[PDB]
C-alpha cells in the first residue's frame, strides 16, 4: 500500500523497522490491561498433534474442527460453522496484531516527534 | 493397519506382472494394450481405498 | 550446386526469391486474404522492372532484393511437415527397411510367403538377366572420358531397361 | 483387396534364442523354486533355543535356514 | 585395397608437385586444395573445407548419405565429428551474433539488478509479530526441559 | 551346462550361506549386549574400550 | 479427414474433464490444514488477481 | 473376470502373508505415526475419557 | 586352493588329446564346471581372512576377482572364434592353451601369501597376452602395441622387486599378516619417499594413471577379442588389487606425498572423459573409459577410507563386467563389418532388433543406472572424496556428466537413424553373441541384487 | 535497411550476400564446371560400384579410410616442437593441473588447521 | 489415415484447381496443355500455379524440379513419385 | 518374536470414534469383508503350515565366544597372543557398529511415533543417542582404513597424554 511508498521514500523512522517491532517499553500507558487468558490446554495441544506455527491462540476452535472432521466423514461438508468461528478468531488475532502494529507506530510517531521536535 | 500396508503394497505390486508377462511370453497376446489398460484401471481403483482411510 | 549444370542462372535466382518471399510471407501474414493483397502487391514491386535490358542493374536490384527480403523475413517459416527441416524429417522412418534383407529369412517363413517370394524370385532374375552386357555396354558407350554431368540416357537403342535403376525402382513406400 | 506388405527385418532367430533361453532357465528354474519351496514349507527352518551346560554342538546347527 | 600413396606424410612443399599430388589424391580441383598450413601442428597436409558445410548442403540435392551428408569422395573436413546435425547448428543465424549476445546479457544483467534492489528492499504489509504464548513456545524447541525459563508475556491490546 | 546347472544354482548359493562377515551373529550379540547393560545400569558401550588402568604413560 | 466416432476418445477427454470440474473442489475440502490460512486480505489486493486476467 | 479374480486375491493373498509373519519376526519395521486423540474423546483400550476441553469465552 | 588350481593343470591336455571338432566342446564344458567349483569357494567371515595352506590365502577382496575371472574365462574362450575358428588345429589348440595358461597365472596372481610371488606371478600374467595380442591383432601396428605394452609394463613394474627384496631383507619375512602384525611407520626421510614412489608408481603403470595412459589404446584396437577382454579386466583390476594389497605400509608418509598422483588421476579422469568423445574408431572410446574409471579408482585408492576402499572394489567389478561386455559387442559390430570406425556403420536399428537392447543395457550399466554395481562404486567413492575434501565434487560430477555424455552419445551414434543402404551384406544375429550377452548381464543384475557379496575387507 | 550481416565462426554466411557470386567471371565458370566433372565422376564410379548384384560386401570407401589414418596415425609423424606448441602444450597441460593443486594446497591447510583448533562440527561426523 | 489416392482422381483435383484459377480458361485445356506455348502465361504465373499445387497437397517440390513441369500429366507423375499412389 | 525389554515400543492409544453420520461408513463394512475374505484363509493355511514345521524339530544356537585376555599383556613381535587380541577387538568393533545402528533405529522409532511433535518424549533416547555417538566418535574414528588393534591403542595413547596435559595446565 501507501505505507510502502511512505517507508520507501520519507523518513525511515515514523515507519517501524520490521520483525524488530518491540521497541519501546510495554505497558507504557496501559497500567494493569493484560489478562491473556491462553485456555487452550498444553498437554491437549500436545496430544492432539498439531503443526508448529498453530500452538497458539485460537487453538480450540481447530481442535473441535478436526474433532468433527474426524466424527463426520461421509459428511463432507457439514463441518462449516466451526470452521468459521476458527476463521473468525485468526480475524480477530490479525486485528489484533494490526492493532498492535499501530500501537507501537503511533507511539513511535507522536512521542518521537514530540520529544524530537519540541526538545 | 494391516489393510492399509496390504492395499498400498499390492498397488505396488500390480505394476510388477505385465512386464514380466510380456518378458516370459513367447506368444503375441494382441490384447496386451487392453491387458496394460485394466491392469492400471485396477491399480487406480485399489488405490483409492488406502487414501479415504488416510483422509478419514 | 545442382546434378545438371554449374550454376543455376539469373532468372532462377529471381525465380527463388520469389518463391521464397511468397512462402515468409505466407507464415508472416494469417486470415489468408490480406495476405493474398500483399502477395499481388509482391507481385506488383516485381512488376516494378520486369523490362529491364541491362544486366548488371538487374543483378544489382536482386541483390538489393536480397538485402530487403533477409531485413523482413520470419524466424520459423512454415515448412511443410513433410519436408526435412519441418515436422516429418523421414517422421516414419521405423518402417523403411531395404530390400536387400527379407531374403535373410528361414524358409519356414519363406514357406508362409510362397506367391511373394515366386514374384521376388522371377524379379531378380529380371535384375540379373541383362545386368551385365547391357549396361556395362550403354556406360561405356555414350559419354566422353569426361562425364561431365550427372544424368545418364535411357536405353533407348533396342530392348531392355534403362541402366542403374534397381535401387531407384527398389525403395520404401515412404509410408510403412 | 486393401492391404500392403511390410518389410520386417526377421524374427525367426529372435523368437528361436528367445524361446531356447526362456525353456533352458525354465527346465530348472521351476524344479529349483518348487524344490525350495517345498523345503521352506516341510522341513522346518530353526528353533530359538540356546546351549545348555556341558554340551558341544558343531560348527553347524547355529543358522536358520536349514539348507545353509 | 590402399595405395602406399593414399597415405598424406609431409606438408605442402613444393607448390608443383604436393599441390598437383593433393589435386590427383584429394579428388579436389588445384586450387581448391590449401593446407593450414603446417605451423607445426601435425595435420599431416589434410585441406582445409568451408568449414559449415551441414546445415549448408540443402537436402533436397539428394545426395547419397542424407544423414551424414556424404558424396562418397568428399574430401571430408578434419573437424567432421565436430559438425554433423546433432552436434553444432551452422546456420545463418536470422539476427546476428553479437547483437544477440549483447540484448541476452544486457536483459540478464538488468533482472539481476532489480533482483538485488528487491534484496535489499524488503516488503511488508502493516502487520506485527505473531503471538507464540508459551514463551516463544518454549518445551518444545530443541532441548531446555528445565534448564533456563525465560519469563516473556504478551500483553491484551 | 552354463545356465541350468550354473546360474539358478549360483544364485540358490549365494542367496543364503553362512553369516557373512558374521552380520546376523553380530546383531543379535549387540541385542543381548545392549539388554545385557541396561540390565546391569551401565550405559552402552562403555568409552576408552582399553581399560584406563591397564596403561603405562610416558611421564614427562 | 476430422472423425471422432471413437470411444476410446470421447471417455479419456470425458473422463478427464470430469476430474478438471470436480477433483480440484474434492481435493481442496477434505485435507488437513497444516498452515495459517491468512483470510484477511485487503480491498485491491484479493481483486486484482481477476481484474489483471480480465484485462 | 478371472483376471480380476487373480490380481485381487492372489498378490492381496501373498502380500498378506508376507505382512504379518515377516513382519513379526523383524521387529524395527513398518511403523505407525500415532493417531491424534482430542480432549473430547475416550481411549477404546482400557477405557477412559481425556476430561473435555475447558472453557470457551470471547467468542 | 591347490584343488582350485590343479584342474587348471589337468585341463590343459584336454585340449591336446582331443581331436577335431570336438576341442570346442570340452574346453567350453569344463571350464564351466571349473566355474562352479570356484563358486564354491565363498566361505569366508568374519575376523580373519581364509587360508589355504602355507603357500596360500584369501582375503575377501580376493574371493569376488577370482570368482569373476574363471566365470569370465568361458565367457571368453566361446568368444574368440570367427577370426580364428578356419585356423589350423595346432595353432587353435596353442591359442586355447595359452588362454587357460593365462588363467592359471591369472589365479596364481590373485591367490598370493608373499608378494614375491606376487610379482613373479605378475610378470607371469604379463607375458601370453603379450604373444595373444601381437600374434592375432589384425591391424598394422600391433607390433608397435605389443612392444609398448611389454616395455611400459615392464620399465614400470622394475623397481618394485629392488624395493620388496629391500622389505624382505630389513624386517623379516613378507606374510600379508607379518608384512601386517609388526609394520612400524616408517618416518619421512628421502628414501622411504623413494620407495613409496617405486611401489606406487609401479602399479600406477599397471593401472594406467594420467601420464601412462597411451599404454592402453594401441593395445586394445590393434588386439584381438581374448587379449582385449583379459588385458582390460582382469590386467587393470589386478593392478588395483594389488596396489590395495602393498598400500598397508606406509601409512605417515603416503598423506603428505600422496597428493601429486590424486591430482594427476583427477585432472586425467576429466579430460580423458573428454578426450572419447570425439573420437572415432569406436573401440577406442571404451579404452579412454576405461582410463576415465581406472583414474576415478586411483582416487579412491589413494584417499584411505573405508567406504573409500568398498567403493573401490565395486567400481573394480562392475566395470571390469562392463567393460568385457561392451568389447564384445564392438568386437560382434566388426564381425558384421569390417570397419572399425564410427560414423559409417549406422542405423541397425531397423536390423539386429534384439542387439539394440543389449547396446541400450551395456550402455545404462556404463551410464551408471542407479541399481546397479557401477552407481554404487561410484557413489562411495564421491562420498568418500567429498569426505576428503569439500571441492572435489565438482570434478567427479563434471567426470559424471560428460561420462553419461559420451557413453550416450556412442549409443545414438552407432545404432539410431539411418542405415546408409550400401551396407547390403550383414547378416542377423547368431545364437552366440547372444548368448554372450546372457553370460553378460545375467551377473551383473544378480549382483545387483545381492551385493553384499562384492564388498570389500572393510565390509 | 539491414546492418548487411555481419559473419563469424558461428554464423554461417548464406547463399544470398555472398557477394562474390555476383563477379561472374570465365575462371569461376570454369571452377564450378569442373567441380561438377569432379562430382560426376565420384557419383559415376559409385553407382558402377554400388548396383551390382554379385557385390556382396561394403563400398570401402578410401576417402573415409584415408580420414580415418590422417586423423589417428597421421598425427605424430609429422611434426616439428616449436615455441608456440610447445607454449600452448605448457598452458594447456600443467597450467590447470598446478591450479588445481594450489586450490587442494589452500583448502587442505584450512581444514587441517581448523580440525587442529577443534573447531569443527564433529558431535557427530562418523561417515569419513 | 491415407484416403484411397488413384491416378485419375487425383489428376481431376489437379486439374479442377488449375480450372479454379480465373485468367486461363476451362474451354482449351486439357492434360497435354502447356504451360508456356499454348496458354502462355509466363514463368512467374507458372510458379504461382506451382505454389498452389503445393498449398493443396501439403508438401514441396525442389527447385530442381521447378523450371521443368510445364504440364499437368508430369505434374501428377512427380505427384505418383510422392505419394506412390496404387494399392 | 523377540524382546521389548531392548525395544522399546510404547503402549497403544486407540481412540473410539463417534459418528454423528448416517449414510454410513463404508470402510467399516470394507474391513469386515476383507476380513472375512482374506484373514481367515491366511490363517488357514498358516496353521497347516505351522503344523508340517513343529511335526519335528531343529535348532539354531547362538555362537558365543571366550574372552581373550589382553592386548596389553602381549610382548613385542610374538605374534601368537596379538592374533587372538585383535581378532577379539575386531568382534567387539562389529558388535560396537551394531549398537550404533540399533540405537538409530531408536531414534527413527522415536522419529516416527510421536507425530509433528518431534521434541516430545525424545529427548532422552537423542540424548543417549549422542551420548554413544559421542563415544563412538571420541572412539573410533579417526584412523583410517588399516585398523588392526594398534592405532586405537595409539590413538587411545595419545588421547588421554593429551586430557593429562590439558588437566596439568587447567591445574
Ligand atoms: C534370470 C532372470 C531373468 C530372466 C530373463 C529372461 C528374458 C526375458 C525376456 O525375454 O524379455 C523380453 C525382452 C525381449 O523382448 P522382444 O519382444 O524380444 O523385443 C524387444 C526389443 O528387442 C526391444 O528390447 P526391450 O525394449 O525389451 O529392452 C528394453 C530394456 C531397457 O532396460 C531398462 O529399461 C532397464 C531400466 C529400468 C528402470 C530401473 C529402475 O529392458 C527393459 O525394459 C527391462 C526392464 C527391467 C530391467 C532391470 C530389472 O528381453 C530383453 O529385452 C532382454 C533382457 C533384458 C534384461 C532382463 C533382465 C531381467 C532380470
Ligand atoms: C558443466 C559442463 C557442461 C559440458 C557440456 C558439453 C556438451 C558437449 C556435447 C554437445 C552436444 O552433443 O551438442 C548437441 C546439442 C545440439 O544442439 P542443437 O543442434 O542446437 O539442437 C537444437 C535443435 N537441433 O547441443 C547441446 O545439447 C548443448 C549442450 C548442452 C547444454 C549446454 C549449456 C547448459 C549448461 C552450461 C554449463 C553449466
Amino acid at each position: 500500500g501507501a505505507h510502502l511508498a511512505r517507508r520507501y521514500l520519507g523518513d525511515a523512522s515514523v515507519e517501524p523497522e520490521p520483525l524488530r517491532m518491540p521497541t519501546f517499553p510495554p505497558d507504557y500507558g496501559f497500567p494493569e490491561r493484560k489478562e491473556r487468558e491462553m485456555v487452550a490446554t498444553q498437554q491437549e495441544m500436545n496430544d492432539a498433534q498439531l503443526v508448529l506455527q498453530q500452538r497458539d491462540y485460537c487453538a480450540h476452535y481447530l481442535i473441535r474442527f478436526l474433532k468433527c472432521k474426524r466424527d463426520s466423514f461421509p459428511n463432507f461438508l457439514a463441518c462449516k460453522h466451526e470452521q468459521h468461528d476458527w476463521d473468525y478468531c485468526e480475524h480477530l488475532d490479525y486485528v489484533k496484531r494490526m492493532k498492535e502494529f499501530e500501537r507501537e507506530r503511533r507511539l513511535l510517531q507522536r512521542k518521537k516527534r514530540r520529544e524530537q521536535r519540541e526538545a | 493397519m494391516n489393510l492399509f500396508s496390504s492395499l498400498t503394497l499390492v498397488t505396488l505390486i500390480l505394476l510388477t506382472m505385465p512386464i514380466a508377462a510380456i518378458n516370459f511370453n513367447t506368444h503375441k497376446f494382441t490384447n496386451y494394450p487392453l491387458y496394460v489398460k485394466t491392469t492400471i484401471s485396477c491399480a487406480f481403483i485399489t488405490s483409492m481405498i488406502p487414501t479415504m482411510m488416510f483422509i478419514h | 550446386f545442382l546434378p545438371s549444370a554449374a550454376y543455376l542462372t539469373h532468372q532462377q535466382k529471381v525465380l527463388q526469391l520469389y518463391k521464397r518471399a511468397l512462402r515468409h510471407l505466407e507464415s508472416r501474414c494469417v486470415h489468408r486474404d490480406k495476405y493474398r493483397y500483399f502477395a499481388c502487391l509482391l507481385r506488383a514491386r516485381f512488376d516494378e522492372h520486369k523490362n529491364e535490358k541491362d544486366m548488371v542493374k538487374a543483378t544489382q536490384l536482386l541483390r538489393e532484393a536480397e538485402k530487403e527480403f533477409w531485413h523482413g523475413q520470419h524466424p520459423q517459416p512454415y515448412i511443410f511437415p513433410e519436408s526435412p527441416g519441418g515436422t516429418s524429417y523421414e517422421r516414419y522412418e521405423c518402417y523403411k527397411v531395404p530390400e536387400w534383407c527379407l531374403d535373410d529369412w528361414h524358409p519356414s517363413e519363406k514357406a508362409m510367403y510362397p506367391d511373394y517370394f515366386a514374384k521376388r524370385e522371377q524379379w531378380k532374375k529380371l535384375r540379373r538377366e541383362s545386368w551385365e552386357r547391357e549396361v556395362k555396354q550403354l556406360q561405356e558407350e555414350t559419354p566422353v572420358g569426361g562425364p561431365r554431368t550427372e544424368a545418364l540416357p535411357p536405353a533407348r537403342k533396342q530392348g531392355d531397361l534403362p541402366p542403374l535403376w534397381w535401387h531407384i525402382v527398389t525403395r520404401p513406400r515412404e509410408r510403412p | 483387396g486393401k492391404r500392403l506388405f511390410i518389410i520386417k527385418p526377421s524374427g525367426f532367430y529372435d523368437k528361436r534364442f528367445l524361446k531356447l533361453l526362456r525353456f533352458y532357465i525354465l527346465l530348472t528354474g521351476i524344479p529349483v523354486v518348487i524344490g525350495i519351496t517345498l523345503i521352506n514349507v516341510f522341513i522346518g527352518e530353526a528353533e530359538l533355543a540356546e546351549i545348555p551346560e556341558g554340551y558341544v554342538p558343531e560348527h553347524w546347527e547355529y543358522f536358520k535356514h536349514p539348507i545353509s | 585395397s590402399h595405395i602406399t600413396k593414399d597415405m598424406l606424410p609431409g606438408p605442402y612443399p613444393k607448390t608443383p608437385e604436393e599441390r598437383a599430388a593433393a589435386a590427383k589424391k584429394y579428388n579436389m580441383r588445384v586450387e581448391d586444395y590449401e593446407p593450414y598450413p603446417d605451423d607445426g601442428m601435425g595435420y599431416g597436409d589434410y585441406p582445409k573445407l568451408p568449414d559449415r558445410s551441414q546445415q549448408e548442403r540443402d537436402p533436397w540435392y539428394d545426395w547419397d548419405h542424407p544423414d551424414l551428408r556424404l558424396n562418397w569422395g568428399e574430401p571430408m573436413h578434419w573437424d567432421l565429428d565436430m559438425y554433423i546435425r546433432n552436434r553444432v547448428d551452422t546456420s545463418p543465424t536470422p539476427v546476428n551474433w553479437n547483437l544477440m549476445c549483447k540484448h541476452l546479457f544486457g536483459f540478464v544483467a538488468f533482472m539481476l539488478f532489480m533482483f538485488w534492489v528487491g534484496e535489499t528492499y524488503p516488503t511488508y504489509q502493516p502487520v506485527g509479530p505473531k503471538q507464540y504464548p508459551y514463551n516463544n513456545l518454549y518445551l518444545e524447541r530443541g532441548g531446555d526441559p528445565n534448564k533456563e525459563p525465560e519469563p516473556v508475556v504478551h500483553y491484551e491490546i | 551346462f552354463g545356465f541350468s546347472i550354473v546360474l539358478v544354482l549360483g544364485s540358490t548359493f549365494v542367496a543364503y550361506l553362512p553369516d557373512y562377515r558374521m552380520q546376523e551373529w553380530a546383531r543379535r550379540e549387540a541385542e543381548r549386549l545392549v539388554k545385557y547393560r541396561e540390565a546391569h545400569g551401565l550405559p552402552l558401550m562403555e568409552s576408552n574400550c582399553f581399560d584406563p588402568s591397564k596403561i603405562q604413560l610416558p611421564e614427562d | 479427414n476430422i472423425n471422432e466416432n471413437n470411444p476410446f476418445l470421447i471417455n479419456s477427454i470425458k473422463r478427464l474433464l470430469i476430474g478438471s470440474l470436480f477433483a480440484g473442489f474434492i481435493i481442496s475440502n477434505n485435507i488437513p490444514p497444516m498452515t495459517i490460512p491468512q483470510m484477511t486480505m485487503p480491498h485491491y489486493l484479493k481483486m486484482t488477481a481477476l481484474t489483471v486476467t480480465i484485462l | 473376470s478371472i483376471f480380476a479374480f487373480t490380481h485381487v486375491l492372489i498378490p492381496v493373498w501373498i502380500i498378506h502373508y508376507y505382512l504379518k509373519y515377516h513382519v513379526t519376526t523383524k521387529p524395527y519395521t513398518i511403523v505407525e505415526k500415532k493417531p491424534r486423540i482430542f480432549p473430547g474423546d475416550t481411549i477404546l483400550e482400557t477405557g477412559e475419557v481425556i476430561p473435555p476441553m475447558k472453557e470457551f469465552p470471547d467468542q | 586352493m591347490l584343488k582350485y588350481i590343479i584342474p587348471t593343470m589337468m585341463l590343459m591336455p584336454l585340449t591336446w588329446l582331443s581331436k577335431n571338432s570336438m576341442i570346442w566342446i570340452n574346453t567350453t564344458l569344463h571350464s564351466l564346471l571349473i566355474s562352479l567349483t570356484s563358486l564354491l569357494l565363498l566361505n569366508q567371515f568374519g575376523d580373519n581372512s581364509l587360508n589355504f595352506s602355507l603357500t596360500f590365502f584369501s582375503d575377501s577382496l580376493s574371493t569376488p576377482l577370482l570368482i569373476l575371472t574363471m566365470w569370465l574365462l568361458p565367457l571368453m574362450l566361446m568368444a574368440s572364434q570367427h577370426h580364428l575358428s578356419k585356423e589350423n588345429l595346432a595353432r587353435k589348440k596353442l591359442f586355447i592353451s595359452m588362454l587357460i595358461l593365462l588363467q592359471l597365472f591369472l589365479i596364481m596372481t590373485f591367490t598370493a601369501t608373499e608378494l614375491i610371488f606376487f610379482y613373479i606371478m605378475f610378470e607371469a600374467t604379463l607375458v601370453p597376452t603379450l604373444i595373444i595380442i601381437t600374434r592375432w591383432g589384425n591391424q598394422t601396428e600391433r607390433l608397435n602395441a605389443g612392444l609398448y605394452f611389454l616395455f611400459y609394463t615392464l620399465a614400470g613394474s622394475l623397481p618394485l622387486l629392488v624395493a620388496l627384496i629391500y622389505i624382505q631383507n630389513t624386517m623379516g619375512s613378507l606374510n600379508f599378516l607379518i608384512l601386517q602384525y609388526w609394520v612400524q611407520p616408517m618416518p619421512n626421510s628421502w628414501s622411504n619417499t623413494f620407495m613409496w614412489l617405486a611401489c606406487m608408481m609401479a602399479f600406477m603403470v599397471k593401472m594406467p594413471l594420467y601420464g601412462l595412459h597411451l599404454w592402453l589404446p594401441k593395445a586394445h584396437v590393434e588386439a584381438p577379442i581374448a587379449g582385449s577382454m583379459v588385458l582390460a579386466a582382469i590386467l587393470l583390476k589386478l593392478g588395483g588389487y594389488g596396489m590395495m594389497r602393498i598400500t598397508l605400509l606406509l601409512n605417515p608418509i603416503t598423506d603428505f606425498m600422496a597428493y601429486p598422483f590424486i591430482m594427476l588421476s583427477l585432472w586425467g579422469m576429466i579430460m580423458t572423459s573428454s578426450i572419447c568423445l570425439r573420437q572415432t574408431d569406436l573401440k577406442s572410446l571404451i579404452a579412454y573409459s576405461s582410463v576415465s574409471h581406472m583414474a576415478l579408482v586411483i582416487v579412491a585408492i589413494l584417499i584411505q577410507t573405508p567406504w573409500s576402499y568398498m567403493g573401490a572394489t565395486a567400481l573394480m567389478i562392475a566395470h571390469g563386467l562392463t567393460s568385457s561386455m561392451l568389447f564384445c559387442l564392438a568386437n560382434s559390430n566388426y564381425e558384421r563389418v569390417h570397419s572399425r570406425t564410427m560414423i559409417l556403420a549406422r542405423g541397425l536399428q531397423t536390423l539386429l532388433p534384439l542387439m539394440a537392447a543389449w547396446w541400450l543395457l551395456a550402455s545404462l550399466t556404463n551410464l551408471a543406472l542407479p541399481p546397479s554395481i557401477n552407481l554404487i562404486g561410484e557413489l562411495f567413492v564421491v562420498m568418500s572424496t567429498f569426505s576428503w575434501s569439500n571441492i572435489t565434487i565438482i570434478l567427479m560430477g563434471l567426470n559424471m556428466v560428460i561420462t553419461a555424455l559420451y557413453s550416450l552419445y556412442m549409443l545414438i551414434t552407432t545404432q539410431r537413424g539411418k542405415h546408409t543402404h550400401h551396407i547390403n551384406n550383414i547378416l542377423p544375429s547368431f545364437t552366440r553373441e547372444n548368448a554372450l550377452m546372457s553370460l553378460h548381464m545375467l551377473p551383473l543384475l544378480l549382483l545387483s541384487l545381492n551385493p553384499k557379496i562384492i564388498l570389500g575387507p572393510l565390509y | 535497411s539491414f546492418p548487411k550481416y555481419e559473419p563469424s565462426r558461428l554464423a554461417s554466411l548464406p547463399t544470398t550476400l555472398d557477394p562474390a557470386e555476383y563477379d561472374i567471371s570465365s575462371e569461376t565458370r570454369k571452377a564450378q564446371a569442373e567441380r561438377l566433372a569432379i562430382r560426376s565422376r565420384l557419383k559415376r564410379e559409385y553407382q558402377l560400384q554400388y548396383n551390382d548384384p554379385s557385390r556382396r560386401g561394403v563400398v570401402e570407401d578410401p576417402a573415409l579410410i584415408r580420414w580415418t589414418c590422417a586423423r589417428s596415425a597421421n598425427v605424430y609423424p609429422n611434426f616439428r616442437p616449436n615455441t608456440k606448441t610447445s607454449l600452448l602444450g605448457a598452458l594447456f597441460g600443467i597450467g590447470p593441473l598446478i591450479f588445481w593443486y594450489y586450490v587442494f594446497k589452500t583448502d587442505r591447510d584450512r581444514k587441517e588447521k581448523l580440525i587442529q583448533e577443534g573447531k569443527l562440527d564433529r558431535t557427530f561426523n562418523i561417515s569419513y | 489415415d491415407a484416403p484411397p489416392l488413384t491416378l485419375e482422381g487425383i489428376k481431376d483435383r489437379v486439374l479442377y484447381v488449375l480450372k479454379l484459377y480465373d485468367k486461363i480458361d476451362p474451354e482449351k485445356l486439357s492434360v497435354n496443355s502447356h504451360f508456356m506455348k499454348d496458354l502462355g502465361l509466363d514463368s512467374l504465373d507458372q510458379v504461382e500455379i506451382i505454389m498452389a499445387m503445393e498449398d493443396e497437397f501439403g508438401f514441396e517440390i525442389p527447385d530442381i524440379d521447378a523450371e521443368k513441369l510445364m504440364c499437368p500429366q508430369e505434374i501428377v507423375d512427380y505427384i505418383a513419385d510422392k505419394k506412390d499412389v496404387y494399392e | 518374536s523377540w524382546d521389548k525389554d531392548v525395544y522399546p515400543e510404547p503402549p497403544r492409544r486407540t481412540p473410539a470414534p463417534s459418528p454423528q453420520t448416517s449414510l454410513p461408513n463404508p470402510i467399516t463394512y470394507l474391513t469386515k469383508a476383507f476380513d472375512l475374505l482374506v484373514d481367515r484363509p491366511v490363517t488357514l493355511v498358516r496353521e497347516f503350515i505351522e503344523r508340517q514345521h513343529a511335526k519335528n524339530k531343529y535348532y539354531y544356537y547362538h555362537r558365543e565366544f571366550r574372552r581373550v585376555p589382553d592386548i596389553t599383556e602381549c610382548h613385542e613381535k610374538d605374534v601368537l597372543c596379538m592374533f587372538e587380541a585383535e581378532m577379539q577387538w575386531k568382534r567387539d568393533y562389529k558388535v560396537d557398529q551394531e549398537i550404533v545402528n540399533i540405537i538409530q533405529e531408536r531414534l527413527k522409532a522415536c522419529q516416527q511415533r510421536e507425530g509433528e511433535s518431534h521434541r516430545q518424549n525424545c529427548a532422552k533416547e537423542l540424548q543417549q543417542f549422542t551420548q554413544v555417538v559421542k563415544a563412538y566418535q571420541d572412539r573410533y574414528h579417526d584412523l583410517g582404513a588399516h585398523y588392526s588393534a594398534r592405532k586405537c591403542l595409539a590413538k587411545q595413547k595419545q588421547r588421554m597424554l593429551a586430557e593429562r596435559k590439558a588437566t596439568k595446565e587447567a591445574a
